[PDB]
């Protein structure tokens, strides 16, 4: 019964952080595009210089 | 004379479920009754990334 | 020979709590199939705005009537009744039933009623269960409802609004009921209407068909109750080409043939001994 229930909780707290972790890995690539949007000219201004 | 040459009997060919390709959209699962099943319910533990 | 009966809705516990309770009951059905969804079954499918009840007493006369047996899963073990064998109901009509009657099956009066059946409804469907009603209050509602109908083309008068008043109350043993009017605001419904129209339409036809026939009948070997007829038609009448005859005579007798649901009133069982609270009743299953 305790016991039980506390692997019940560790399994809990697993999907809980390897949710958190895949969300910061998403996380990074996403920021990382949004700072490289800000800093990609169109390709008319490079073409032209 | 009236001659009879040779009686044939079709023999249909056949089909099962799990030969049957059909059967990749199916988690194809026996019980043993349904007589007291009124609401079989599954339920689900999904994650939203 | 056994029936089974499947819903497609969920169905929850307190609907099986509310159903099982109705465990031997009839349920009359459309089509005798080895199964049968639920939307066929009752008598749900039929009601609407237009048509009024005389056509749910006549497509329900043509319609197979079986007994309900069993609660399992989600499959229902309807059971049709056999000739001469014996079986067990319950009441549903509002009449407490006593020994060896003979009990007739009516559409139910009670449309939109303060009851509803016990919310027991799925999606836009409802189940409802015909009135088990003994023979002489059968054929008294039926001729209550008739002329209830005949008197509802001039109602504007005020003794004849009493009249009607009284026609909607009823009499039997401990019981009152409130039949409803046919009529809703100065029309009527169709089967109703068409009914009323052929019984006094073929009334009509006999009344001035008689004064016809007594003389093309009574050339032959005359009898007394030959002139014993044409004495009452004398009477009636002093209390005041063969293409139409040929119409007259056909829309005589097919215009009376619409009121078989009205002229007909055939026993489906006899009663058996009675339970205490008078709700259970076996009984013998006839015709």
């Amino acid at each position: 019964l305790d016991k039980i229930l506390n692997v019940e909780a560790m399994h809990t707290v697993l999907r809980a952080l390897k949710n958190t972790a895949d969300a910061m890995e998403r996380g990074l690539i996403h920021s990382f595009l949004q700072t490289l949007l800000r800093k990609a000219p169109p390709y008319f201004v490079v073409q032209t210089l | 004379f009236e001659a009879i040459f040779g009686t044939f009997c079709n023999r249909l060919e056949w089909v099962y479920f799990l030969t049957s390709g059909l059967a990749a959209a199916a988690h194809a699962i026996k019980f043993h009754d349904l007589n007291k099943l009124t609401t079989g319910k599954m339920l689900f533990h999904v994650q939203v990334p | 020979a056994n029936i089974f009966c499947t819903f497609d809705h969920k169905l929850s516990i307190a609907d099986v709590g509310k159903l099982t309770k109705l465990v031997a009951a009839v349920v009359p059905i459309p089509q005798r199939l080895h199964l049968i969804k639920h939307y066929q079954l009752g008598l749900h499918q039929f009601v609407d705005h237009t048509r009024g009840y005389v056509r749910l007493r006549g497509l329900l006369r043509n319609m197979t009537l079986t007994l309900m047996r069993r609660v399992e899963g989600n499959q229902i073990l309807l059971h049709v009744p056999t000739h001469g064998l014996l079986y067990t109901v319950l009441n549903t009509g509002p009449v407490t039933w006593e020994k060896g009657d003979a009990l007739c099956v009516l559409p139910p009066l009670f449309h939109g009623p303060l009851a509803r059946e016990n919310l027991l409804t799925l999606g836009q469907w409802e189940l409802v269960l015909p009135w088990i009603v003994p023979m002489p209050l059968a054929l008294e509602i039926n001729q209550r409802l008739l002329i209830m109908g005949l008197f509802s083309l001039d109602r504007s008068y005020e003794e004849v609004k009493a009249a009607v008043q009284q026609l909607q109350t009823i009499t039997f043993r401990d019981a009152t009921f409130t039949i409803p009017d046919p009529v809703i605001d100065q029309h009527l419904l169709i089967d109703m209407k068409t009914a009323c129209l052929s019984m006094s339409m073929v009334a009509n036809l006999a009344s001035e068909l008689t004064m016809t026939y007594v003389r093309k009948l009574a050339l032959e070997d005359s009898s007394m109750l030959l002139v014993k007829c044409q004495e009452l038609l004398m009477r009636l009448d002093r209390e005041r080409s063969p293409d139409d005859e040929i119409a007259r005579l056909s829309a005589l007798f097919v215009m009376l043939r619409q009121l078989d649901d009205l002229i007909r009133e055939q026993v489906v069982f006899t009663v058996c001994d009675v339970s205490p609270d008078n709700k259970s009743a076996t009984c013998i299953f006839k015709g």
